[PDB]
Formats: C-alpha cells, structure tokens, sequence
C-alpha cells in the first residue's frame, strides 16, 4: 500500500483501528468504534479502575489555544 | 450562453472551471436546487435554452464531459421527448 | 433603576458582605399576554377521572 | 456545520471528498505554542549572539529564521 | 518458467544470514543497468508527487453518464 | 409526559417528594395542596407530613437521581424501589438480590447497610 | 485585528477594531511577505494538477516517441 | 507567444475535442 | 410561557363536567386540574411576551 | 524494508503530510455519521523513554536477523 490506502472499506472496518501515522515517536491513530465495543471498553476500564464520584472528567487535557 | 457556435473554447473552459469550483465548494444537490429554481430560469435560459437541440446536445455532453452529468438530465429527457 | 441597584450592590460589596461577588448583565422582566382567543375548547380532568 | 460553509482567509482547509469531489468538512489551522516558544528562543539566540555580530549578518539571521 | 518460478519463490523467503566461523562467504546476485535509472528517478519523483486517498476498492458509486450525442 | 413526571405538577423530577401512598410528585405542588389538607392528591388518600418523604433537592454519595445502593440509573421508567427509612430510591431487582443473596443493602462507596423490608414502590 | 476579550475565550466573534503594528512614517504601505508566499492549499491543488498534466504529457511523448 | 497561446488552447481541456473523440468512439 | 405573570387575559369557562360531591378527588386535586386547564387554555391562545 | 506508514518520509514535506493525514481522515466512508455510536477517536501521543531502555544485546540479536 501507500501511506493511506487500504484494500477495502471492509479492510478498514474489520478493526476499530482505522488510520495510523508514526512520526518518529509521535503516534497518531484514528479509531472508529461502535457503541457496544465502546461501552465494553468503558466497562473493563471501570472494572480495573472504579470511580463512583465520576472523577475521570477533570483529569482530561484539552487544547487550550482554541476557544 | 451555452452555444457552441458563438462561445469560444476559452469561454467553455472558463465555464467548466467556474462550475467545477462551484461543485467543489458547495454541494451538487444544492447546486441543482440553485439551478432548477423557476425565478432564475429567465437568467438560466441562456445557459439552458432547450431549443435548437444540437445546442441542447452540446449542453448535455458539456456538463457530462466536465465530470458532473446530472445537471442536464432534464435536458436529456427534453432531448428524448422532443 | 440602575443607580439604585448599583448603590445596593455597593452596600452589599462593602458593608453587608466582605466578599467580592460577580454580577451578571442587567435585564428586565416581562409578562405574558394573548392576541387571539383559544382556538380549541380545551379541557382537563381530575386524577380520579 | 451550521449555517453554510465558511469563506475563510486561507487558514481553513475546505476538505474535498475523494468520491463526490465536494467539500464535506473544514480544517481550522493554527500554530503550536511550542513553535512560537522555539521561534522566540531563536530570536533570543540572535540577540544573545548580537554582541559580536555585524548589522548585515544580524539582518541575515533575522531574515533566515523569519522566512 | 513455472518450474523456475516455483524455484524462484522457493528462494524468495526470509532466509536470515548464517553466523559464520570467521569471515562470511559472498554470494551471487540484480536488475537492468544501462539507462533504466533515469526512468527510475522519473517515476520516483512521480510517485513522490502523485497522491490519492481511500482504499484500493474505491471505484464504487460511479453512475458513468455517457454522452447522448447526435442520433 | 413520562413516568419521571410529577403526579400533581406533571413536570419532571428536580426537587420531588414521595409519600407513604406511593405517590411521588413535586414538593411545591404537594406543599400548598396538602399542607392544610394533609392528604395525598393522587387519589385522596391521607398522607400527612410524617407520611410524606423527600425524594430530591439534597446531597448523596452518588450525587444524582440514581441508585444509592446499586449505583445504577434507577429512574421511574426503570424498576425502582424507594427505601422509606432512607429516603433514596435504588433499583428493584439488583438491590433486592444484593440485600437477599449478598445481604447488602449498603451503598457502593458509603457502605451504609439497612434492611430490605423498607422498600416501597417509587413510581 | 481586535475584538471582545470576554467572548474571545468562548467564541469567535470576528474583527471589530484594528491596532497598529508599530508607529511608522504615515502611510508607508510596506509590503507583507504573506502576499508573496503562496498558500499551501492552492500550492497542493496546483501541484496535483500540474503533475497530472505532466504525466499526460510524458505519456503522450512516450506514445508518439516525440 | 501567440503560437504557445493557441497550442495551449488546442492542448487544453477542450470540450469540443472531447465531443469529437467520443463521437468517433461511438461511430467506430 | 417563560414563568412570567399572565396579564390582560379573560379566561372564559365553557363546560364543567364535574361529578356531584367530588370529596376525595375534591380534596386537593381540583387546584392542579384547574392549573392544567389554565396552562392548556393559555397554550393555543397564541400568546406574546 | 520500511512500510510507508513510517514518517518522516522523503517523498513529502510535513505540511503535505498534514494535508495527507487530514484528507485520509476526510475520505473515509461514513466517518462523520455518529448516529449509532460509531465514535471517532483521534489519539496523538509519544514513546517517552524510547532511547534509554534499548538493550544492546537484544539489539544485537535483532540486528543479526536484519543484516
């Protein structure tokens, strides 16, 4: 392939990991998830790391330069 | 005026590039909505004569050979029934 | 009025509280009226119907 | 996108679809804050080395880093 | 050529180099030398410049309007 | 419109109050209509201030209108049972199985155990 | 360009005012370098068009052997 | 360069040359 | 409308299909029923601020 | 040896690499339609200690495979 061609749309969507770019060490992955797989990953994440106070929002790092 | 007798090749290439930028930066169903409203058909009758049907053939094949098609499907059925 | 409310907020910010307190925009309040009648003879009924 | 497309001063890439040849998205483009940090540090290096550098060479350093 | 091709991807495997006692032994090789590197650089620039997106299955949803022309 | 709407005010639950008759409505609607009447306005059954129970406008370990013990979204559309002694509404089947098999009426984080006989119909 | 500092952090409110860069001698009209450097999107589009046209020209040169 | 002008106009996109090419493809 | 006081409205009652001696359903249920009647009659009466 | 997902490649400038990555996110199929929970996750990260933990004997064993 080239950098950003695949064999099929099915070859994209067979895995949630869709697009990849490694720039030496900077890793840039585009994922497309389904709702059930996203909920399952959220369930296993909260299984290892329970948070009854819903504290996971405030640990986020956002792009502050944008409005 | 979409007339192959009078307009230049540069005029046809100009109209093709202008409509290609239209079809790029705004949608083609929206372009057909902008192009099929009845109020601007007095200003579209130069582009869309539906008369002297070799010029209609030129308009059909011109908007197909740009890469669009579509915009002259009404002209295609006009050519079919006339 | 605005001078009256600025005096009230000054008294609050200076004497009646020592806390610096944020103030939003001044707006007015409205009422509700109607133009035409109710086009439906509309009904309700009690929870015991 | 609400309203319509944004006629923008070249810092937004209108993103053309491969199939329909139509703009389907917009890519707002800004500069990273570490890029201005590194540029300001480059100007700080220029003024750092300006104590024993001629005016024409200072103008060359400025113009080189700027372009 | 089918027998030679069966031998050719019999050869075309991973086939890591053996650790040799002392110096390793050099083996035989290649491609077309005279003139071909100019076109190799030409299509190298062409591949470095030309670009496309989507997968290899991307020719779908083509209505393919033909010219009606003159009857 | 839904089952989360009040019985009297016909509006969704933000500061609701329940009752001993199983009627959960707005606290402001139940204040003036039953402060001197002393009866539940769902069907005219008697429900005084001691019979009525608060349902919202407070603080919790979950901090929302959810299950206090099961820690799930036990809304009025869901199978919700309200503990009359605690004042909070949890899930029906999940907290019932927790208080029966695991014998745990306690919260997930606060862990305050109680009995399963105090559960009444929240909706 | 200058706009609202209250709504700059929240939204994008366009341009309301203008400030000078530095005090220069009246009108000046000293030319900016961004009006001599081409934009990236136009550069990429013209690059793809020119390289496709060059590919067709090279194909025609091979086909006619001209 | 009027020769290069008309050479670019004859080796341009040229919808009428496309109609001649497609009409000869249809007739052939 | 937007929780403002209603003004300049004449509320004309047309029908009242009320059961004789409501009692149990008259002991605190007529007032939310009448509130629903006022709100519902105000809704199609094309109101203005 | 190197597959073309690996960047910085010699073929393109990094602004053209930005444009390629943006148009590759653009020209995927049904990518913006998040009606059924098909969420789009963009992840940009790094490798942190990618240098100091390289064991030279393991690198020797891995490079005896390659060369």
């Amino acid at each position: 392939n080239d950098f950003l061609s695949f064999q099929d749309i099915a070859t994209e969507a067979a895995h949630p990991i869709r697009l990849f770019c490694r720039y030496i060490d900077r890793i840039h992955i585009f994922f497309r998830f389904t709702a059930d797989e996203a909920r399952d990953l959220i369930q296993r994440y909260l299984t290892e790391h329970p948070d009854p106070n819903n504290e996971n929002i405030v640990g986020y790092n956002n792009k502050k330069c944008w409005p | 005026k979409l007339s192959e007798e009078t307009t230049t090749s540069s005029s046809r290439i100009f109209v093709k590039i202008f409509f290609q930028e239209l079809c790029e930066y705004m949608g083609l169903p929206k372009l057909n909505a902008r192009l099929k409203d009845e109020t601007l058909q007095p200003f579209f009758e130069g582009l869309l004569p539906r008369d002297n049907p070799r010029n209609t053939r030129f308009a059909i094949n011109f908007f197909t050979s740009i890469g669009l098609g579509g915009l002259t499907d009404e002209l295609r059925e006009h050519l079919k029934n006339t | 009025g605005e001078l009256y409310l600025d005096c009230v907020m000054h008294d609050l910010r200076k004497m009646y509280s020592e806390i610096d307190i944020k103030v939003a925009d001044p707006v007015v309040t409205f009422c509700e009226t109607v133009v035409e009648t109710s086009s439906l003879k509309c009904f309700a009924e009690t929870p015991n119907k | 996108t609400s309203y319509e497309e944004f006629t923008h001063k070249d810092g937004v890439w209108n993103l053309q679809n491969e199939v329909t040849k139509e703009r389907t998205a917009q890519c707002f483009l800004r500069v990273d804050d570490e890029s201005m940090q590194r540029f300001h540090n480059r100007v700080r290096q220029i003024l750092m080395a300006s104590g024993s550098t001629t005016f024409t060479k200072i103008v060359n350093k400025w113009n080189t880093a700027l372009i | 050529a089918a027998g030679e091709q069966e031998k050719l991807e019999a050869t075309n495997r991973y086939h890591m180099p053996k650790e040799t006692r002392g110096q390793p032994a050099r083996a035989v090789d290649e491609s077309g030398a005279p003139g071909e590197e100019q076109r190799r650089w030409e299509e190298a620039r062409l591949g470095a410049a030309s670009l496309k997106f989507g997968a290899r299955d991307a020719a779908s949803q083509e209505p393919k309007y033909q010219l009606v022309l003159e009857e | 419109l839904p089952f989360d709407h009040c019985s009297l005010s016909l509006q969704p639950f933000v500061y609701p109050v329940c009752t001993p008759d199983g009627i959960v409505f707005d606290l402001l609607n139940i204040v003036p209509w039953l402060k001197k009447y002393g009866t539940n306005p769902s069907n005219g059954e008697k429900l005084d201030g001691r019979s009525l129970i608060k349902l919202n406008f407070s603080k919790n370990s979950e901090g929302k209108y959810h299950c206090p013990v099961l820690f799930t979204v036990f809304t009025n559309n869901t199978h919700i049972v309200a503990v009359r002694t605690t004042g909070n509404v949890y899930a029906y089947e999940a907290v019932e199985q927790l208080n029966i098999k695991a014998k745990n009426f306690r919260d997930l984080l606060t862990d305050e155990p109680f009995s399963r006989q105090d559960i009444i119909t929240l909706q | 360009p200058q706009s609202d500092l209250r709504w700059s952090k929240q939204t994008d409110v366009g341009i309301t005012h203008f400030r000078s860069g530095m005090s220069h001698e009246e009108d000046q009209l000293i030319p900016n370098l961004y009006r001599y450097i081409q934009p990236w999107e136009s550069e990429f589009i013209d690059s793809q068009r020119v390289w496709a046209e060059y590919a067709l020209k090279r194909q025609e040169a091979i086909a006619q052997n001209r | 360069d009027l020769d290069r002008m008309l050479r670019e106009q004859e080796r341009e996109g040229d919808p009428m040359a496309n109609f001649i090419k497609k009409n000869k493809a249809k007739e052939n | 409308l937007c929780d403002e006081l209603i003004r300049n409205v004449k509320f004309k009652i047309l029908d009242a299909v009320v059961a004789q001696e409501p009692l149990h359903r008259g002991g605190g249920q007529i007032i939310p029923t009448a509130r629903r009647v006022v709100y519902s009659a105000f809704l199609m009466a094309t109101p203005r601020l | 040896l190197f597959p073309p997902w690996i960047k910085p490649a010699d073929t393109e400038p990094p602004p053209l690499l930005v444009y390629k990555w943006c148009q590759g996110i653009n020209n995927l199929q049904d990518v913006w339609e998040t009606s059924e929970g098909e969420c789009n996750v963009m992840l940009e990260s790094r490798f942190e200690k990618m240098y100091e933990k390289i064991d030279l004997t393991l690198l020797n064993r891995l490079l005896r495979l390659i060369v």
